[PDB]
Order: C-alpha cells, then structure tokens, then sequence
C-alpha cells in the first residue's frame, strides 16, 4: 500500500550567513558538515519511518544574509519560505534553512505540519549545533512537515507515551543525551498523513546523489546500472537480479514495485491505489522498475461526496479539520448551528476578530466563519489553547468551538480556506466566495463541459489521465486493446 | 674464505651490513668488527667460530636483544667495544665467561638501564666506558651506584637522563642513600556494580557520605563509610525518575540535597536527623528549570546559594538564595542559553588584591562566560567571554602557588588549561580530547592532579610539574565513559571516584 512503500524526502538545504561563519568562511566544510547533518537524520528515518532524507540541492549564503534573521524560529520560517518563493528554482520536496544563529524559543527549530510537496509550506528552519544534535533538529522539523505531531491530547490522556526513560523521543523536548526513537504513535500519525492523501511528491526515488557513487547504497548512481540496497537486503528483493552493481543475463531490472524476478511489470498493472477519492491510481509503465510518480486529483475536485474539496491530495472538510484539531472522536456541529452564531458575531461564533471586537458575519458567509464542532473535549491535538471553549445549545444542537494558535497570525477555530460553503462556492480569508475566484488551472478538453473530453481525470501536474481504452492529450482518442 | 659481507686480512675482519652473524668467518681472525649489520640479535654461543678472538667491535648497529652468554667461548678476548647502536635489551649474563676482558666500551647506545651484576665476574677489567647513554637513575640502577664505588677500573664521569629530578646528576657521585624508590599511583579499590553521572562528597556530623546519581534507575545513592571493613556501605537512598545531579549542602550541621531531575521537575529534600530519614520539602517549578545539567554550591559573605545549569532554552539557569527555611530565586543568567555546565570562582581583578566571586558558564557552541559579582546589587553582572575557546563543555578551577587557573574540557578537538593573570586568563597547555566529558582538577596530600576523561580511549591522569609550570602525564586509568572524578579524604586515606556512563563506577586508592 502506502505505508509499506519507501519514501524518499527530496530535500534542499540553504545555509545563512552565519553558519558560513562557523565553518570559518569554508565553502567545502560548510558542504560535509551539513551532509553529516542530512546523512545521520537519514539514519534515522531510514531506520523507523521507512522513508529516505536525499540531500538534492545546497547553496550557501556566502556574502551576507538576504534576509534579517529573527530570534524567533516562527518569524525567521515566514521570512524563509518567502524567499523560497521568489528565489529559490530548484526542484524538491522541501526546503530547509540551517542557520548558524541561536533561536530564543523553546523549540531549536520550526516547520509547517502537512508541509512537504508544497511550495509555500514545504520547508523549515533549524538552529546551529553539533552534529548529532542538530540531526535531531532536523528530523522533528521534517517530522511536522511529514505530518507528525506530538499529539498532545494522547500525551495528557497516556494514550501516547516514550517507552525510551533515558533518551526519550525525537517529538520530545532535546537535552544533552539526544533521542534516537519515534514513538508508535508518531508513526500511525505518519501513516495516516500519506492515507490521508499527504506526501505525494515522496514517492520519486532519487538516482544520482551529491557523492560520489557508492555500489549498495540502494540508489542507482552514476556507471552503476543496478543498486539493490545492502547484501543482507539484497537478498529479499534484487540477488538474482543484480550482481556488483551490474545487471545480470536475464535481467531488465533489479528492484521496485514493478520488478518481477528481474522483469519488468506489464503495463496496465496497479503498482498503488488511490489513499482517498482525492487521489489517483498509478499503473506501471511497463518500461521502468519503479512505479510511477504519486499524481493525484487537481485542487478544486469534491471529496466526501460534496461536503469536501481536494487540496493537495488532502480533502478539506470542516469535519476532518475538527478531528484534526480536537480528535477523531469528535464531529462538525450541524449547519443550523452556523446559521445562527455567526450571523451574531459574539465570542461565541464571529468572522475574525477586528481591533477589540469580533466581526459580524454575512448570512452567505456563514459556513466561512467561526468553526463549530460537537463532542469537543478541552485539549487540542495540537498548538496552544488561546482563551476558553465555546460550547453553545424539534432538535437542540450543542454547538462547540475554541480559538488554537499555531503561529500569533495563523489561528485554528476559524474555518481553513477552501472548505466547501456551497455549490461551487469556497472560504477565502472569512469569505464565501465562488471557484472563479481562486483561479484554478484546467486541463486540455475537446469537448465542452467535461474535463478531459469527460474521458480523464485532471491531475495536479495538470495533466489528463485517460480512462482505460483511451489516449491522446485531451482523452479524446479512443484506443481498443484486450 | 673471508665471507662476502666481510673484508678479512689475516687477523682482521670487518664485516659491514650482515644480515646475520657469520658461521664462516676464518676461525684463525683476532679482531672482529660488525658496521652497520642487518640481523637484530645476539644469541648465545654466537663466535663460538672464532674462539681465539681478542678484539670485537659492534658499532652502528640496530639491535633487539644481546642474549646471556652471546660472548661465551672467546676466553681470549681482551677487548670489547659496542658504541653508537641502538640496543633494545641487554641480559644479566651477557658478558658471561670474559674473564679475560681488558676494556669494555658500552658508550653512546641511549642505554636506559643496565642489569644488576652485568660486570659480576669480568676480574681482569681495566677500563669501563658508560658516557653517552641515557641512565634513568631509579632503583633499577642502585646496583652500579655501588659497582662505581667499589670498582679499580677506571669509569668516565657520567649522568643521569632521568627522572626529572636526577637529571644531569653524576652517577658517579650517588649513593645507596639517594634512590627514590617510593612513589605514588592510583590503584583500584573496588568496582560497584552500576552506572552513574554524577558523584558528590560531603561531611555529615564527622562523618564522610559519598552521593552518586543513578540516571538510568532513578536513584541518588548515598555511600557512608565503614571504619572497621575499611569499604563503603549504602547508607541510604533517594528516588527521582531522572537524576542528572544530586548537590549536597550543609548549612549549620544540617544536610541538604539538591536533586536535578530530566522528567518530573527538580526536587529538594532535607535529612532528618531524629526519623533519619530525607524528606521532601521543596519544589523547583518545572517550567523555569527544565533541563538541568549541573548544579554548583557557593557562599558568599555568610549567604548559601546553589546555582542550576539548564540546558534547554526556555528554561534559563538560575541562582537560589537560601533564605533560613528554603531556597529561592536570586538571579537568572543566559537567558535562551544552552547552559552546560556552572563554575564558582573567586579570582583577583588587577588591580584589586583581594579574590571575588565569579561565575562561569559553558553553553553548546558557544563561548564559556565569566559573571562578576556585584556586592551592590547583589547579583552577578559584567559578562565577558573566553576567548579562543568555542564549544566548551565544562570549566574547573584549581590553584597552585597563589595562582588561579581553570580546566576547559571539549567532547572532540583539544582541552586546554589556562592561568588567570589579572584581567584574563592566559594559555598554558593544550591536551587532545578523544570524546571527553570531564578534565577535573583535583589536590591529594598537597600534590596537584588533573585527570583527562576519555570515552573512546582510557582515561588520562596528569600532574602538576613545578619546574615546568605545566600538567605531565602520569597513570592511566581504564574506565568506560566516565562522567566524574571526585576526591574522597577519610583519616589519611585518599579515594578517587570515577563515574561511569555505560560501564561500571570505580573506587580508587591513592598510595
Ligand atoms: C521506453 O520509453 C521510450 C520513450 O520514453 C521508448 O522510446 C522506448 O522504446 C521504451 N523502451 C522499451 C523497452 O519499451
Ligand atoms: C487569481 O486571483 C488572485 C487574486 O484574487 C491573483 O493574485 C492571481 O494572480 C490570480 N490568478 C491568475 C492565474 O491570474
Ligand atoms: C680490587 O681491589 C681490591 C682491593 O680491596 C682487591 O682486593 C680486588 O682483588 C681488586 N679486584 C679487581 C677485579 O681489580
Ligand atoms: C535503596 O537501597 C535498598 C537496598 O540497599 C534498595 O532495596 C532500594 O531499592 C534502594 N532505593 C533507591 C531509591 O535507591
Ligand atoms: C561593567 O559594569 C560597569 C558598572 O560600573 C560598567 O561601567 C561597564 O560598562 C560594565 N561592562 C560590561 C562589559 O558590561
Ligand atoms: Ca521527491
Ligand atoms: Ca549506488
Ligand atoms: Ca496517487
Ligand atoms: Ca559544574
């Protein structure tokens, strides 16, 4: 499935000014020591998760800083991924800053969660410190960008707990013994991220390295035809197939989802199914050992029936993001409850907060405003608690709500843009606004009407993906073929 | 035939680069010389070829062993000169059976050692030559001390290459009175079957406790000592989820104990001298102390305060003030600071004459900080920063002749020492450190140690040198990743603890 394959974090390490600095002005030492860095967080992501860290692109901030670095992480991430934006053109599934400066948080570093494979929020920042250390730095900074949080409602319940007494846990507060251990926990959150529909660009398996290459690393460098991945392995999946490196008599391929005893997979074989109805199959194609490319659904198609649309492979749901927030065992409060508290614009239901006082919603947009959810409990999954929890009451509806701050500009309990308000119509900072509004791409059509010629399904690469027995760019060819 | 090696005349040979002593030799030669030969070694009955030689001369030479009875069979031989080689062991009986020798030349080998009654039957000797050898004049070397005095052959002046004491000393002019044979070592007391952290000594109602910081079980444990079994008994126990230090303080004859915890907060705890028993009487908030490294104790101007090292950033390390009843907050430092480590010093600011307080602290990948202590305000201020030193773990003050000097520790790259003169300290020394955790100063019987910790090697144990002004290595120690060394004083004896992170806590002899 999902969870079984292994992925692969094509990731960019940026270097301030500062850490320059600490390499004594050495481009070469800046290079190794942040290897080192990437090399041992990959160690233990390998290990655990099951997924790789592939150092992809590096540049070094060798003349000055192109922004003022803040001692707050939050800040100086915004201020990073802005940059990231308008200057960064490299290709990867995140980008992350190591800076040579000294943060005054109590994190050493910060990132979005459900972060990677986007371009706004696929990245993070990371504070100087010794080798080791700031490997660890590392791994809980892409561990919320891969979508794992220390669930804090599992944490205070004891649901979730580090078995490691001494060490204890990456999510975990670092000290001077460093932790080297995921908890369960964090994994089942990991693996309900990528069911979830996340971490679709994490599927492209790098080929060649920054180093020079290395005959069983598992990744097929340059002169090398084949790399099964150590001896040991090697002999699950790839002994007969490769040998030092180098393919054998029989053989097409060595290892992959689309490798069979050194042959390659029919084309038309389903090599991953789709996570959710915001994803895409991916067949073999026949010509390649991997499988193809993790594609999924274009933002602007509907997930759970019409109550959801797909964004980044993700449906948004007012009541997936109060499971999100308060937990599974939790649901979205009736729309009756919308339509009366936030038209108000009290404490207890509002369209943001102005200076001092709440705004007073408009009756079309109302399912855009202050998030109500039922059976709430009194600890978010996440972030921190600002204030109390609304709880509001032929049926009587108990509605419930609560202001949770991830960042002092970013508030959860407000409802997150581009959650359904309506036919054709989403939220948009507060506002119920039509789908012309947020400008989305369409793919090439023949007919008028249909997406696709209404033969395919529009990707996120934008692209159309045929039905069976048809072709063509637009999906208008039609193709007969046993 | 003269050997291919070798250019012979009728009574001489001289034989250049052998690989070995030759058999074939023409057995009627009286004098024969080896000049820069191959083979390493001399064993027994090795002329017994040539019995009628009179000379032999070894010189430029490299040899492994000159074995027992090498020269036995030559009862002719007058003459025997072995110079300018390098000699890597000579035997009791190597000149076994020379009754005959004249005159023996054992000059400019680099000789440290000769065996007692190496000479013991050479009767007909007229002339001795030793110079240019480097005699270490230790108890090894008493017997020919003696042979000097009472020999008629004639021996040149000669000296001393060691030890330091007896350098450039004429041999010549020592006696039996003279030799130091008595000397000192850390030897191994007794090895406790677990880990630990931290180890802390104090005195208890006359009595000598011993605490040591159990990180893996929970437990403080306190050692007391048994004056009749002459070991350390358990004397008691103190059990916090995750101890990283456990500072005793006595204030008036009552014992304290500070007890730095990684999970569930920092606790103190008070001896009861009528229930004998610790209670727990104080709570460290966990939320301004979060993760404690070390703790340090101090008094200054009748006022007891202990100071807690956090190495986390939003717990800042903070000093507390003991107040009669309970400890309080006084000062925090370093704020955002991954604080390791804590040291009190009390230095001398040119161009006062008098020492004041002073704190240091070692954060990660950072520069140690010295804080002044302000008698006006009554806190410490006026930071400066220790240069040349980056990423410093821990610093450790001791003194010698007035002066004060610190000990700066590195986990990789090298320790070094420094002297405090006046405004800043100044460098001394620097020592390679192989996954060091600890360089812990300590004073025995007046004598100034330091011992260098060492998680991927043993463990380095220096000494004070007067005449250089400088730590000397003196015992190696073998202990699995130790984390503290800590000097115990009980009635003229001397314990050396040393803790151990994976292995187990060791007990040391000082004799
Ligand atoms: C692989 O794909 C290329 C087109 O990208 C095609 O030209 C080639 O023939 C394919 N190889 C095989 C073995 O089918
Ligand atoms: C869509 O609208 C936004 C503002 O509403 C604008 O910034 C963006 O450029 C538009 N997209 C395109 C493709 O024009
Ligand atoms: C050395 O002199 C002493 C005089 O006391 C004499 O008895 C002894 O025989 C002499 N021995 C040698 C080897 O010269
Ligand atoms: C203290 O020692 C006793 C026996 O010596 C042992 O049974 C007990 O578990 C120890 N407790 C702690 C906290 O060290
Ligand atoms: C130290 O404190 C004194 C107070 O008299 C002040 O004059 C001086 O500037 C301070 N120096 C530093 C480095 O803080
Ligand atoms: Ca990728
Ligand atoms: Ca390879
Ligand atoms: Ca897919
Ligand atoms: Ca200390």
């Amino acid at each position: 499935n999902v969870e079984e394959e292994t992925k692969y974090i094509e990731l960019m390490i940026v270097n301030d000014h500062l850490m320059f600095k600490k390499h004594r002005l050495s481009v070469v030492h800046t290079n190794t020591y942040a290897k080192s860095v990437v090399n041992m967080a990959d160690l233990i992501y390998k290990d655990q998760l099951k997924t790789r860290i592939v150092l992809v692109a590096m540049e070094t901030w060798a003349t000055d800083n192109k922004f003022a670095i803040s001692e707050n992480p939050l800040i100086t991430l915004r201020e990073f991924m802005k940059y990231r934006r308008d200057f960064i053109k490299e290709k990867s599934d995140a980008v992350h800053l190591f800076s040579g400066s000294q943060f005054e948080s109590s994190r050493s570093g910060a990132a979005y969660i459900g972060g990677i494979c986007s371009l706004l929020k696929g990245g993070g920042v990371n504070e100087f410190g010794k080798t080791d250390l700031m490997a660890v730095t590392l791994a809980q900074s892409l561990a919320h960008n891969i979508g794992i949080i220390s669930d804090k409602r599992k944490l205070a319940s004891g649901e979730c707990k580090c078995e490691d007494t001494w060490s204890g846990c990456i999510m975990g507060d670092t000290g001077y013994y460093l932790p080297k251990k995921f908890t369960q926990c964090n994994i089942e959150e990991y693996h309900d991220f990528l069911n979830s529909g996340g971490g679709a660009c994490l599927f492209n398996k790098p080929s060649k390295l920054l180093d020079p290459p290395e005959c069983g690393n598992g990744f097929i460098e340059t002169g090398e035809e084949c790399d099964c991945g150590t001896p040991a392995e090697c002999v699950l999946e790839g002994a007969e197939c490769c040998k030092k490196c180098t393919l054998t008599q029989d053989s097409q391929c060595s290892d992959g989802l689309c490798c069979k005893k050194c042959k390659f997979q029919p084309m038309g074989t389903v090599c991953r199914e789709a996570v959710n109805d915001c994803d895409i199959r991916e067949t073999c194609s026949g010509n390649s050992s991997q499988c193809a490319p993790n594609i999924h659904k274009m933002d602007g198609y509907s997930c759970d029936g019409v109550q959801g649309i797909c964004f980044g492979g993700r449906c948004k749901t007012r009541d997936r993001q109060c499971k999100y927030i308060w937990g599974q065992k939790v649901t979205a409060s009736d729309k009756y409850c919308y339509e009366k508290l936030n038209i108000e614009g009290t404490e207890k239901g509002n369209c943001g907060k102005d200076k001092d006082t709440w705004i007073q919603c408009n009756k079309r947009d109302v399912l855009c405003g202050y998030l109500l959810c039922t059976n709430i409990g009194n600890i978010p999954r996440l972030g921190e608690l600002d204030g109390e929890i609304t709880s509001t009451l032929g049926r009587t509806l108990n509605c419930s709500g609560g202001h949770v701050k991830l960042e002092e500009d970013v508030d959860l309990g407000y409802v997150e843009d581009g959650t359904p308000c309506g036919p054709q119509m989403m939220c948009l900072e507060h506002r119920c606004l039509p789908v012309a509004s947020f400008n989305f791409s369409t793919c090439l059509s023949s007919k008028e009407g249909t997406i696709c010629s209404g033969n395919g399904v529009c990707s996120n690469e934008l692209k159309c993906v045929c039905n069976r027995h048809w072709i063509g760019s637009d999906c208008n060819t039609y193709f007969p073929h046993n | 035939k003269c050997p291919a090696v070798c250019t012979c005349t009728k009574d001489n040979a001289l034989c250049e680069n052998a690989r070995s002593i030759p058999r074939t030799v023409p057995p009627d030669v009286i004098s024969l010389s080896f000049v820069r030969s191959g083979f390493t070694e001399i064993s027994e009955g090795s002329f017994l070829f040539t019995p009628s030689l009179q000379l032999l001369l070894f010189t430029s030479n490299s040899f492994d062993v000159i074995s027992d009875d090498a020269f036995i069979g030559l009862p002719h031989l007058e003459y025997l000169f072995i110079e300018n080689n390098n000699i890597k062991s000579i035997s009791r009986h190597t000149f076994r059976g020379l009754k005959s020798l004249i005159h023996l030349s054992l000059a400019n080998n680099n000789l440290q050692t000769l065996p007692k009654d190496i000479f013991k039957g050479l009767d007909s000797l007229t002339n001795v030559d030793l110079r240019g050898n480097s005699f270490n004049c230790d108890c090894k070397l008493k017997w020919l001390v003696e042979w000097l005095g009472h020999t008629n052959a004639t021996v040149e002046d000669i000296y001393c290459e060691g030890p330091p004491e007896y350098k450039k000393r004429k041999i010549n002019s020592l006696s039996s009175k003279d030799f130091d044979c008595i000397i000192t070592e850390f030897a191994k007391s007794q090895d406790l079957p677990y880990q630990s952290l931290s180890i802390d000594t104090f005195s208890y109602l006359n009595d000598e406790y011993v605490v040591i910081a159990q990180p893996f079980t929970g437990k403080c444990i306190f050692l007391e000592w048994d004056h009749v079994e002459k070991t350390f008994r358990n004397y008691d126990n103190i059990t916090g989820t995750s101890t990283v230090v456990c500072k005793p303080i006595v204030i008036e004859t009552q014992l304290y104990v500070i007890v730095a915890q990684l999970f569930g907060g920092s606790h103190i705890y008070k001896r009861d001298s009528f229930a004998n028993k610790f209670i727990k009487i104080q709570d460290i908030e966990i939320l301004k102390i979060r993760k404690p490294n070390d703790i340090e104790t101090f008094k200054i101007e009748n006022n007891w305060y202990f100071v807690v090292a956090d190495s986390s950033k939003a717990g800042f390390t903070t000093i507390y003030k003991w107040n009669g009843n309970g400890f309080y907050s006084h000062q925090s430092l370093h704020a955002w600071y991954r604080d390791t480590d804590v040291e009190y010093l009390e230095i001398v600011r040119t161009p006062q004459t008098l020492r004041t307080p002073h704190l240091i602290l070692s954060s990660s990948s950072q520069r140690p900080v010295i804080y002044q202590w302000n008698k006006a305000t009554q806190l410490f201020t006026n930071q400066t920063d220790i240069p040349n030193m980056e990423d410093v773990y821990a610093v450790k003050h001791f003194s010698v002749k007035g002066d004060v000097y610190i000990c700066l520790t590195r986990f990789i790259g090298d320790s070094k020492v420094m002297k405090w003169g006046g405004s800043s300290f100044q460098d001394i020394q620097a020592m390679p450190s192989r996954g060091s955790m600890v360089f812990q100063p300590l004073q025995i019987n007046n004598y100034q140690y330091a011992i260098l910790g060492s998680d991927y090697s043993f463990t380095q144990v220096y000494n004070w040198d007067a005449e250089k002004a400088k730590f000397v290595k003196f015992q190696e120690l073998n202990v699995q990743a130790p984390r503290s060394f800590t000097h115990v004083s009980i009635n003229k004896r001397n314990f050396l603890f040393a803790s151990s992170f994976k292995g187990n806590t060791q007990i040391y002899k000082h004799v």
